[PDB]
């Protein structure tokens, strides 16, 4: 059993506005466990009671037909019941379109309560025909906390500064600092849990590397680029981690304005040359290109 | 200028300061041919090593199934009427124009092959035929294993993913065209028939101008307009003419236009002019992609400019020794012919328990596999000790060998010379031209390793 | 039986030749329970086959090696080729065109299905290895976390890709990232050391370090080329002619021919080459690879910071468009005319 | 309760607001028996199944109506132009004379196959049954069916007409809506009814009263205060600044990126950049607008639109 | 009631076809000499595709037009069950007819039809081809499969030039006693886009509407962004002037029209604009990938301001 539904338990306003009703459709979203599924499902409870219970969920073709043999269905007799959808993130564009046409035709006596990581939803359900509600991650500190709790009540070796470390690399929401503790623990054997665990685990590329890439942009050479590019390809990193590093480590140091915008730039049309699929290696080699150009002025 | 150095006295503002704290302010605002089908076996044309070949394998050596490929318009469907006739034989044929469910697939052929016939017993024999395949097709194997009367199954590729494993117990033939030095006399003949009369020089046109089609030539005594728009562009408002004169299909009109236009000759340094133009065939390939990725009719009036910016850029005074495009379409069919082969050669190692690599990986990286395979080249003589210790040689070569079912195979090229080729023929997999080539290994060095193969496969088993 | 590629592939966790603290790990893992979905990256030739089969050999038993061909048919019909085990199945749908989605829902479904007769003994699920995950489309990749979350209890995915930067987010998240590196130019003149003593044989220092270096840290490279250069001339030499690929070969040509002069005759040349290379079913992210880094070796160092940008450029181009050939030959173009102008002036 | 938006959805043909021209024209037809096949586009939201609706109900009866207008959504499910649609256009009336209707909402949804079928049916049955296509891409259409029909353009809902629909509706609804807020709920509507109703819904409903702050963090479209600090984070504070504050700003608030550069290009053109400056900021935003539609990290991006602005901070200050 | 002028004045007879002189002339011929071959006919929508095909068949085959003709559309099953059942059956049938008539086929619209479809029809055009002819029809060509365009004279048809256009507007509102002005003919001729099914529809709208045809009453019948205003728009983009520009682009944007109305419009006046061809070859490609772009799903206002920008740097 994962620990993340092990230990799965701030907006009990969106409770109230809910039952506040005597309905529109909600849009839910936020990080994964912020828990906007169990608002809903105790929404539901309190709003019909424990005897009435809920539709919640292949393509679109089989949603559409059962929202169909769902809503077009007598109540027992309050006037509106929901269907969920969770998940909602990774519906494609036909997919959200033909569900903003199924959350017609059944408006008149059915309500959705659609889950999803935000941005990703069509401007249709996401304007107009949705109540949106976002879901702040927990801070910080007690998210610490909880690692801490979880780590001590599963007798997981980890110190206050791996938990840190841990949050760090996972930050914004737990359930994903949570499967890194049990995958850490696990391929440790819970004896010791370290940073560098914690790095692999987590598909961090180690600081190291990073300084040795910006060491080599302002060495000056392009075969230097080529070495330690075709070595952080052939250790395995990610590009887009290598792209996520690197902006923080160039947005946060004391390059120039211009010199960090023209990085930044180059950084963004990187990243969005491996999200259509190009070449890791080039990508990476034309990106210290343009930084070592940059560093070497 | 916008940029102001003090702030505006009654304009709303905003301000932009340098990276050295300056600052400044910026205002914000608010018929004939069947009437001459072949009588009898004196009726068909020489120069023909279609009809000359396959009565040697229809007697009654010992292949099962039959094929087609080469050409269309050959007569590969009336020799096998032809040839019925003259040895006397009855003629079957079915089609893609009824219902072939797989099962009533199975029905419509098993009358043709397993039954006699209700008549003389004379006309007994059958032939079989089947036309246009390109649930049936896994009947059709599982029917191939044994059967007593031989089928046609019309296609032109014997390097088929699936016909390839049925051509290697069929007789498959040579196509080659059928030359006109009597088709022009059979022509004279048909006219005769039908009262025309035409000089040998223009029947031999009409013959040519059709590719020597027997079909379309007796249609006669009675091609492509691309080459227009390749010459609108590519020699001399002109831009409007090319647009409208590129009424036509556009795919073929841009392979044309690829394959064609770095043989004219503008300029030595119009390195710049082909680099616009491969902008322009990049913008058609991205337009052809978006137009179905998401699919919009609106957006499929871009590509014909294509021909437009291949105006302007290379027209020129004449010299216009324009090709048809085959590059693309030689290339593609020659990838496809590849991976067929790799799928071969895959389908014979991948799954056999172990060579545990990508397939892909493994294309990268079987050279050297047929380096190893190489071996020194002592002309070994003695029954023992192969001119080498055998276990760190020939003997792991053919085990590593039977492991990719690799094998030498005995061929007589046409000049009547002795050759072994590798069974699957991955070398032209795996070799490339015009580099540096390695000799080969010798006649009897390849008999010698089939050899050792064959006992190899006798020990495993 | 005989390839040294294939000879010496380790059996066990326990006798990797380098990645021993991830083999340690790996055996950690598995001799706890509820071995979770493991996704397997690197690049090729850094053992993630072999590391993935060593993980099952201490997972299941060593049947596991007992390798069995099979074929199955979906629903659209294509019919796939797959390879299974008593314990695992191994399948590439990839292969399948762009009906992967319901080949790989299919072969899940199966797997999980037949897992239930009464085959518990060793392991309460079956392995199911998918390879090169990274060249599935987006949809067989939701599929495949769909089916991954439904079946979690019956069945084991484990992914294996050179790169993860095509698999969808959603499916890393599910899974546990495995990073196998690729082995040092110090693991693969040991690990080449070790073939040749168990081989009978002795390999210069000298010798193993230029394999590794030829091979680009690909071990299947270097172990095909010790062997190629053993039966070249048993007694090896520190300068022995190693040999390569003729794919690298006509690539490294094509560069020079690109160099050489900067004319529309050259291009089309070169262009004939380019088909050369693609018909031969290398991948053109591959040919344009090998095309800048063996360009880059004839540019002066003020060039080839554009020269490895356009590179760039155009591989996006190429991943974004249909006809490789077009973006191949806009980039050579492109080059000639840079290196052109450069030269000139 | 049932939604504002099905609750004041219009039912008489006077309800319609600035589209006097189109419901004249339309009435026109009916009046004169020259209906033609109709083709309503326009933005969501702007009232032309309405129109289509009143229109079909002046012209048939309750009784009337439901046999003789079949109203069909292309959405829904090529079978319905073989099916219901070729049944309904190639048989008579039932308990009328005249002709009937079909209204196809979402027409834009169909696939050129499906338009083509159309096409043939509208053709064939033009003197017995009209048809309606409404849509929202008139570009959608094939150019063979438009070329059956007259289109009319539902245009955006401007404000000057907007707001008494809205007035009506916090009036007969206990709303309690500020000047701020009823501007703000126009501004976030954009000519929208659907989207209007639904803000105006969701923020009298979460909060309790309607105010520009209220809208604004209800709907989670950045305030004009947030926008005008972003701005002058990035013409004004360094890099690593303006990228931290932006930042903090945009976690705190969930701001989008999309929502963010959508009204950052309006201010672009507000203030007073030169020429070339313009050039630049308007090319790099697009730039991070395709570029964020496709699925990229967010900071990253977030970053190249200070990047953009950062560059051209010099060059204006000289 | 009465008819619409695109099917009141639909060609009854080949010679009164506008279209293109050679296939015209080329179906004319087969009507005249009879022995018609299968033929295949692509072309632009509204070109006179089907009213060439419908009065070929009719002049070939006179009464026996209703029993020997099989006329088939996109809103009739064409599956693989047709092609093999319905066609079949139909090729098969004996109908009596002069020496040189044979059984016309008309799959109009057969670019919808399916591979499978096509393959089907494949060799029941050939067996049947001494009693039957197919008359296929299409607007793309690349949708029908090798095997037919082999078999079939492929006929092309293209877009009506202007002057076809204003010759058939002109017999129209000379036979129809309509007001107008030259204005409103160009008006007319440009919503058309080539299509005299288009022409004759805005016509009749206009004249139902307000009766006169002048240019203002064409563009508020044929509702478009105004190609006065994009012209203008392009024109500062060619001058380098993006606030320009950008003024028109805002005022089209205020106005209401998608992005893909006013990037289409934007294409057609691009097309026939006043420029060097160079420089009109690089709009036209700048406007294909914001079109791209669009379509693809990226339609906001800041969208089109970069496409003006990016414009008015092609001209530095
Ligand atoms: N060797 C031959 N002698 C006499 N006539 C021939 C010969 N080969 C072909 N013909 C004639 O050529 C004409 C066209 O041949 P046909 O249509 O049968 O071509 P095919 O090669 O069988 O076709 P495909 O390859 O497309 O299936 C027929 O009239 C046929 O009799
Ligand atoms: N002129 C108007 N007067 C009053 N309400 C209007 C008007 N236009 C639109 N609406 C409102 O729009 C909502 C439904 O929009 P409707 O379907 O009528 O328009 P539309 O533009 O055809 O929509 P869509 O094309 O998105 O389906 C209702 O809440 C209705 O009150
Ligand atoms: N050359 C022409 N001369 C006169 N009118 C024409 C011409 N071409 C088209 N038209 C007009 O267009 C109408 C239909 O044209 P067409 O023959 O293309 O039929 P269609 O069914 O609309 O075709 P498709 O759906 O295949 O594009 C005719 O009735 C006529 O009003
Ligand atoms: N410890 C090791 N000793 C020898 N060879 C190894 C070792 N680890 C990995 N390899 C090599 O790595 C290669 C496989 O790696 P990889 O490319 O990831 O998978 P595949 O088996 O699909 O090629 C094998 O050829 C194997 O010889």
């Amino acid at each position: 059993v994962p620990w993340v539904e092990k230990y799965r338990p701030f907006q009990e306003e969106v409770v109230a506005v809910l039952k506040k009703s005597l309905l529109p459709n909600l849009l839910f979203y936020g990080p994964p466990g912020t828990g906007k599924t169990s608002t809903i499902l105790a929404a539901a409870r309190e709003l019909f009671g424990p005897e009435l219970f809920r539709l919640r969920v292949r393509g679109i073709q089989v949603v559409r037909e059962k929202v169909k043999n769902f809503a077009q269905l007598t109540v027992s007799g309050p006037p509106f019941k929901i269907v969920i959808l969770d998940e909602a993130d990774s519906m494609t564009s036909a997919a959200q379109a033909a569900l903003r046409r199924t959350m017609e035709k059944e408006s008149k006596t059915t309500r959705f309560c659609l889950i999803c990581n935000y941005v990703s939803r069509i401007i249709e359900p996401l304007t107009s025909r949705c109540s949106k509600f976002r879901f702040k991650p927990l801070s910080d500190k007690i998210q610490q906390q909880r690692l801490l709790d979880i780590a001590k009540k599963e007798n997981v070796k980890i110190s206050d500064e791996g938990i840190a470390y841990l949050v760090k690399v996972s930050e914004g929401d737990l359930r994903k600092a949570i499967t890194f503790l049990q995958s850490a623990t696990r391929l440790t054997g819970g004896k010791e849990i370290t940073e560098k665990v914690i790095t692999d685990i987590a598909g961090v590329i180690p600081a190291e590397k990073i300084d040795g890439v910006f060491a080599a942009c302002q060495s000056g050479s392009f075969d230097k680029l080529e070495a330690v590019v075709k070595d952080l390809i052939d250790e395995g990193h990610a590009a887009t981690q290598l792209v996520n590093q690197l902006h923080d480590v160039v947005v946060e140091n004391n390059l120039s304005d211009k010199q960090k915008s023209i990085i930044t730039e180059k950084l963004a049309e990187v990243d969005k040359c491996l999200a259509d699929g190009a070449d890791e290696h080039l990508q990476l080699i034309s990106l210290c290109a343009t930084v070592m150009q940059q560093l070497s002025q | 200028n916008p940029v102001l150095r003090r702030p505006p006295i009654l304009e709303d503002y905003v301000h932009v300061t340098s990276t050295e704290g300056v600052r400044a302010y910026l205002v914000l605002r608010a018929l004939w041919v069947d009437e001459f089908a072949p009588r009898h076996y004196t009726e068909l044309l020489s120069d023909d090593f279609t009809n000359r070949c396959l009565l040697k394998w229809l007697k009654l050596p010992k292949q099962k199934v039959a094929l087609l490929c080469g050409p269309p318009g050959l007569g590969k469907t009336t020799l096998a009427h032809v040839i019925a006739r003259h040895a006397g034989y009855s003629v079957v044929e079915m089609n893609a124009s009824d219902d072939r469910s797989p099962e009533v697939f199975r029905t419509r052929i098993e009358a043709a092959t397993q039954m006699e016939s209700v008549l003389g017993a004379g006309g007994k024999p059958n032939c079989l035929v089947i036309d246009e395949i390109d649930g049936g097709g896994r009947r059709r194997r599982a029917e191939g294993g044994l059967l007593m009367r031989p089928i046609i199954c019309i296609c032109n590729d014997q390097f088929a993913p699936s016909l390839r494993q049925l051509k290697q117990q069929a007789f498959l033939l040579h196509f080659p065209p059928t030359l006109p030095s009597r088709l022009v006399q059979r022509l004279q003949e048909v006219s005769l028939r039908q009262g025309m009369r035409a000089d040998p020089g223009v029947l031999a046109a009409l013959c040519e101008k059709t590719d020597n089609d027997i079909r379309a030539c007796i249609n006669t005594l009675q091609r492509r307009g691309l080459f227009s728009v390749w010459q609108e562009v590519f020699q001399l408002f002109y831009r409007v003419l090319h647009a409208a004169a590129s009424a036509g299909e556009h795919e073929k009109v841009v392979q044309g236009l690829f394959d064609n236009f770095l043989r004219l000759r503008l300029r030595d340094s119009s390195l710049g002019a082909v680099c616009v133009a491969l902008d322009w065939l990049a913008f058609d390939d991205l337009l052809a992609g978006a137009a179905h990725h998401s699919q919009s009719f609106q957006l499929l009036r871009y590509p014909p400019f294509l021909p437009v910016a291949f105006h302007v850029l290379f027209a020129s005074s004449h010299t216009p020794r324009i090709t048809f495009p085959s590059s693309q379409q030689e290339a593609q069919n020659r990838m496809s012919q590849m991976r067929n082969l790799i799928q071969t050669l895959v389908s014979g190692i991948a799954p056999a328990t172990r060579s545990r690599a990508t397939p892909q990986a493994l294309l990268l990286d079987a050279l050297c596999l047929l380096l190893d395979i190489l071996a020194p080249k002592l002309r070994p003589v003695s029954t023992q000790l192969y001119s080498t210790r055998e276990k760190q040689q020939l003997a792991s070569l053919v085990g590593t060998m039977l492991a990719y079912s690799l094998t030498y195979r005995q061929e007589r090229t046409p000049d009547g010379q002795y050759i072994y080729r590798l069974e699957p023929n991955v070398e032209e997999l795996c070799r490339f031209p015009e580099l540096p080539a390695r000799k080969p290994l010798t006649y009897q060095t390849k008999q010698l390793i089939a050899r050792e193969i064959e006992v190899e496969k006798m020990r495993r088993a | 039986m005989s390839l040294w590629v294939d000879k010496y592939r380790p059996c066990s966790l326990g006798r990797l030749d380098y990645h021993k603290e991830q083999a340690a790990q790996l055996r950690n893992l598995v001799q706890c329970g509820d071995f979770p979905h493991l996704l397997v990256y690197g690049p090729s030739g850094a053992g993630k086959k072999t590391r993935i089969m060593c993980i099952l050999r201490e997972l299941y038993g060593v049947g596991v090696e007992k390798l069995r061909i099979e074929h199955q048919t979906i629903t659209t019909k294509i019919e796939i080729s797959t390879i299974a085990s008593n314990y695992h199945l191994e399948v590439n749908p990839s292969d399948a065109g762009n009906s992967d989605r319901v080949v790989i829902q299919e072969m899940l479904k199966t797997v999980a299905q037949s897992q239930q007769l009464e085959t518990n003994s060793q392991r309460d699920f079956k392995v199911v290895l998918l390879t090169e995950v990274d060249k599935l489309t987006k949809d067989a990749q939701h599929a495949l976390r769909r089916t991954m979350e439904k079946y979690m209890s019956t069945c084991r995915l484990i992914l294996c890709c050179n790169s993860t930067s095509k698999v969808i987010p959603p499916i890393r998240s599910r899974c546990l990232a495995v990073r196998v590196p690729a082995p040092s130019i110090e693991d693969i003149c040991h690990v080449l050391s070790t073939v040749c003593k168990k081989e009978g044989l002795n390999l210069p220092s000298q010798l193993a370090h230029r394999l590794a270096e030829k091979s680009c840290r690909n071990l299947r490279k270097a172990l095909l080329m010790c062997e190629a250069c053993r039966v070249q001339q048993y007694p090896f030499t520190a300068d022995q002619e190693i040999p390569e690929t003729d794919w690298e070969v006509y690539l490294r040509e094509t560069a020079n021919a690109i160099v050489s002069q900067q004319t529309p005759q050259r291009l089309l040349e070169v262009r004939g080459r380019l088909y050369e290379l693609l018909t031969h079913c290398i991948p053109p992210e591959i040919i344009m690879k090998g095309l800048l880094s063996e360009l880059l070796h004839n540019c002066d160092g003020q060039l080839k910071g554009e020269v490895a940008q356009m590179a760039a450029y155009y591989e996006h181009r190429l991943q974004l468009g249909s006809k490789a050939i077009y973006h191949l030959e806009a980039f050579v173009a492109k080059f000639m005319a840079l290196y052109k102008k450069f030269m000139e002036d | 309760n049932l939604p504002w938006v099905e609750k004041y959805r219009p039912q008489t043909l006077n309800d319609l607001i600035s589209h006097q021209d189109i419901l004249s024209t339309i009435q026109k037809f009916i009046n004169e028996d020259r209906l033609p096949h109709l083709l309503l586009y326009g933005p969501p939201g702007t009232g032309k199944t309405s129109t289509i609706l009143a229109c079909a109900k002046q012209l048939y009866k309750d009784k009337e109506f439901g046999s003789m207008v079949l109203e069909l959504n292309a959405s829904d499910d090529i079978d319905i132009i073989r099916g219901p649609i070729l049944s309904f256009a190639s048989t008579r009336t039932i308990f009328k004379k005249g002709f009937k209707l079909v209204i196809l909402d979402e027409a834009d949804a169909m696939t050129q196959d499906a338009q083509n079928a159309l096409r043939r049916v509208i053709e064939k049955f033009t003197e017995n049954t009209r048809f309606c296509l409404i849509c929202n891409y008139l570009s959608k259409i094939i150019p063979a069916l438009q070329s059956r029909c007259t289109r009319f353009r539902f245009g955006p809902l401007t404000p000057e007409l907007m707001v008494p629909r809205l007035e009506h509706v916090v009036e007969e609804e206990k709303v309690d809506i500020s000047e701020d807020g009823m501007k703000a709920l126009v501004t976030l509507s954009s000519g929208d009814m659907r989207r209007a109703l639904n803000i105006l819904q969701s923020t009298n409903m979460a909060f309790g009263k309607v105010t520009e702050e209220t809208v604004y963090t209800c709907t989670g479209h950045p305030l004009k205060s947030d926008i005008a600090n972003i701005l002058d984070w990035m013409l004004n504070q360094d890099f690593t600044t303006a990228y931290r504050n932006i930042t903090e700003l945009k976690t705190l608030k969930g701001l989008a990126l999309h929502d963010i550069l959508t009204e950052i290009h309006l201010f672009v053109h507000r203030v007073d950049f030169p020429s070339s400056v313009r050039i630049h900021l308007l090319t790099k935003m697009a730039d991070i607008e395709y570029r964020l539609s496709v699925g990229t990290n967010e900071k990253i991006q977030l970053s190249s639109l200070i990047a953009a602005f950062q560059v051209t901070r010099d060059l204006i200050v000289a | 009631y009465e008819l619409p002028w695109v099917e009141k004045y639909r060609p009854v007879k080949l010679n009164e076809i506008v279209g293109n002189e050679d296939t015209v002339s080329r179906l004319e011929v087969f009507a005249r000499e009879g022995n018609v071959p299968n033929i295949i006919i692509a072309g632009p929508p509204g070109t006179g595709k089907t009213t060439s095909i419908l009065c070929l068949a009719r002049a070939l085959l006179g009464p026996a037009l209703k029993d020997a003709m099989l006329e088939l559309n996109a809103s009739n099953d064409r599956g693989i069950d047709v092609v093999r059942n319905k066609i079949k059956m139909f090729a098969q049938q004996k109908v009596t007819l002069p020496k040189g008539r044979h059984k016309i086929i008309i799959l109009d619209e057969a670019d919808s039809m399916t591979d499978g479809a096509q393959q089907a029809l494949r060799r029941t055009m050939e067996i049947y081809s001494k009693t039957t002819r197919f008359a296929l029809a299409c607007n793309a060509s690349d949708k029908i499969i090798e095997p037919i365009q082999s078999r079939c004279a492929v006929l092309r048809y293209t877009k009506l030039t202007d002057a076809q256009i204003l010759t058939r507007l002109m017999n129209v509102i000379e036979k129809e006693r309509v007001p107008y002005t030259d204005d409103g003919l160009e008006a007319i001729i440009f919503t058309a886009q080539g299509d005299m099914r288009q022409a004759l529809n805005n016509l009749q709208s206009t004249f139902s509407g307000f009766g006169f045809i002048n240019s203002e009453n064409v563009f508020k019948v044929c509702d478009e962004p105004h190609p006065l205003l994009v012209k203008e728009m392009i024109q500062h983009c060619v001058n380098a002037n993006i606030d320009e520009a950008y003024k028109i682009l805002a005022h089209l944007w205020h106005l209401g029209y998608s992005p893909e109305d006013i990037i289409g419009n934007i294409f057609r006046v691009c097309k026939t604009f006043q420029m060097a061809e160079y420089l009109k070859l690089e709009f036209i490609k700048e406007i294909g990938y914001t079109h791209m772009k669009i379509a693809e799903g990226v339609n906001s206002l800041l969208q089109m301001a970069g496409l003006l920008a990016r414009l008015c740097q092609k001209t530095m």
